[PDB]
Order: structure tokens, then sequence, then C-alpha cells
């Protein structure tokens, strides 16, 4: 791809609608990996 | 016409024209030759 | 994770009390809890 392509393929995944999750990364001494776990209600509430 | 963001100095036409040189015989030249004429109508022409 | 309320027990404890302590296992039904849940008797739970 070249600057043409890439800025209207840019534009068109801009105009659509997305999620985003922030964080706010501090240091911590280790470099790491963290996941992400999402939880869905259930009947009784708990985060199964 | 003015506006194909495929490429940022590469026309439409352009592949379509080198294509058509590319091959030697006469018969596929011309079967290669008459598309872009036929787009050219397609597009100035409008809805007319 | 479904779970279901089983039971109460109260015990009685004051500032100036003696240190009681049992000399057997106390024994409470929860047989019907267990039914409500649903898994056999002598399945599996927590």
């Amino acid at each position: 791809w070249t600057i043409p392509q890439l800025e209207e393929v840019l534009k068109r995944q801009r105009a659509q609608d997305r999620l985003f999750a922030g964080f706010l990364l501090h240091n911590i001494g280790t470099s790491a990996d963290v996941q992400l776990f999402i939880c869905v209600a259930t009947g009784n509430g708990e985060r199964n | 016409l003015f506006s194909d963001p495929e490429r940022g100095e590469e026309s439409f036409f352009y592949r379509q024209i080198l294509l058509a040189f590319e091959q030697r015989d006469y018969c596929n030249f011309e079967v290669q030759y008459e598309v872009t004429h036929n787009a050219i109508h397609s597009w100035i022409g409008g809805t007319s | 994770s479904h779970c279901e309320f089983a039971g109460d027990i109260f015990i009685l404890g004051g500032a100036n009390e003696m240190p009681w302590e049992f000399n057997l296992p106390y024994h409470f039904d929860i047989s019907k809890a267990v039914e409500h849940l649903g898994k056999k008797l002598n399945g599996d739970y927590v």
C-alpha cells in the first residue's frame, strides 16, 4: 500500500463504530504482559 | 476520472494500456483494446 | 456457578465468657438446599 490508499482505508475504518478500553500505564520494575478478560452477567449475577 | 486514489502517480487506465501493449498477436491486441474505449464511454457518459 | 442460599447458624458470645470448645462436630441439614440446586445428594458441591 502507499499513502493514498492507506489514508482512505484509514478513513473508512474510522467511519464505522468500535469500542476501546483505556489503561493508565506506569513503570512496574519488570517487563511483563497483561491479559484482557471480559465478564458476562449471569442469572445470579456472578462473573461466570 | 480525476479522483483515483488507487496509487499516487498511476492512473486507472495506464495499467490497462500497458497490459494491452504487452501481447503480440493482433486479435488479442484488439480484445485488450476495446475496454478502455468502453470504460471511457461509461464514465464520461453519465446517466443521461 | 449456580449457587443458592442454604441456612443459618447462631453463636452466642460475650465479653466475659469462658472459652468453650465442643468435643464433637455439629450436624446441620442441607439436603433440601442440595435438592434445590438439583445435584444428587451423593454427588458433588461446595
